[PDB]
């Protein structure tokens, strides 16, 4: 249920 | 820090949040 | 948080979310104490009864958040952990005595309207504010009920309870490194921290200098918001010598 975070955050 | 615990959207602007008065009222001394 | 309310925008700018990378989920609350240091409960990172033993790379620190699940573009900042420091005398076997941990961030976080550190109390702040009946504030994205999950950060104001009343509510041994808070069944009003709120701050606003101080860390309870039961918090000032030692040596 958590929205994806940018790839830069690993 | 010298600026700790002072909120940019509240204390820094002299704005109070909706329930902080409830805390102050409980500090009876 | 059970029986709390939605936080206002920028209400707890020191609120930190401890976020598990895989599976992507809420690990715990935490608090921002400087541009590189984050304070949490040791049980958030190490708890052998539940096979919890997180290392630096297992998680992320999300600061400036309001929404629980959403990626708050241009608002929140996501930080990596350089190093975790758990109290060497943290007692996970019995009562979570000294339930405290620090996390050093890889890079300093930039302060903003939504990101700002809370103060840590000195001996006089603690002596003047940690008094039965005085209210503090607890925040978190944890369970809305003991037995669901909030859309946004929740807040509850709770009174500190008399030590004999804390002691008489439980079979667990209470130490001087803990305090309890919450309303009594006679008081009418409700509220408590719950699963997922652990590690979050219990704060008080000094009426002397108008600054917010983190007096407690959400530590434990027996269920959530039960009558005649109270939430237990790590006593931050009692463990400040350890906090200062870790920061002086590694920061
Ligand atoms: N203020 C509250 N009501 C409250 C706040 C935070 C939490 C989440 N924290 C935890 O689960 C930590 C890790 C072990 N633990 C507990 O709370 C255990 N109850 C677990 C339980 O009752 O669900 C308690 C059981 C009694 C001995 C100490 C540990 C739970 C309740
Ligand atoms: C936890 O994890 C580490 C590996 O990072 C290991 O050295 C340690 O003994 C484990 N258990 C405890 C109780 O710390
Ligand atoms: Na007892
Ligand atoms: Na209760």
């Amino acid at each position: 249920d958590f929205e994806e975070i940018p790839g830069e955050y690993l | 820090e010298a600026d700790c615990g002072l909120r940019p959207l509240f204390e820094k602007k002299s704005l109070e949040d909706k329930t902080e008065r409830e805390l102050l009222e409980s500090y009876i001394d | 948080i059970v029986e709390g309310s939605d936080a206002e925008i920028g209400m707890s700018p020191w609120q930190v979310m401890l976020f598990r990378k895989s599976p992507q989920e809420l690990l715990c609350g935490a608090s921002l104490i400087s541009d590189r240091w984050v304070l949490t409960a040791a049980h958030c990172l190490l708890y052998p009864p539940w096979d919890k033993n997180f290392t630096e790379n297992d998680l992320l620190v999300r600061i400036g958040k309001h929404s629980r699940t959403r990626y708050e573009r241009n608002i929140e900042k996501i930080s990596m952990l350089e190093k975790i420091y758990i109290h060497p005398r943290y007692n996970w076997r019995e009562n979570l005595d000294r339930d405290i941990a620090l996390m050093k961030l890889k890079k300093p976080v930039a302060f903003s309207d939504y990101i700002h550190p809370v103060c840590l109390p000195d001996r006089e702040t603690a002596a003047s504010l940690l008094q039965a009946g005085y209210k503090g504030r607890v925040t978190g994205w944890g369970n809305l009920k003991e037995t669901g999950q909030p859309s946004v950060l929740q807040v509850v104001n709770l009174p500190i309870v008399e030590r004999p009343v804390c002691k008489d509510s439980t079979r667990i041994r209470i130490t001087d490194n803990m305090f309890c808070a919450g309303y009594k069944p006679d008081e009418g009003k409700r509220g408590d921290a719950c699963e997922g709120d652990s590690g979050g701050p219990f704060v008080m606003k000094s009426p002397f200098n108008n600054r917010w101080y983190q007096m407690g860390i959400v530590s434990w309870g027996e269920g959530c918001d039960r009558d005649g039961k109270y939430g237990f918090y790590t006593h931050v000032f009692r463990l400040k010598k350890w906090i200062q030692k870790v920061i002086d040596q590694f920061g």
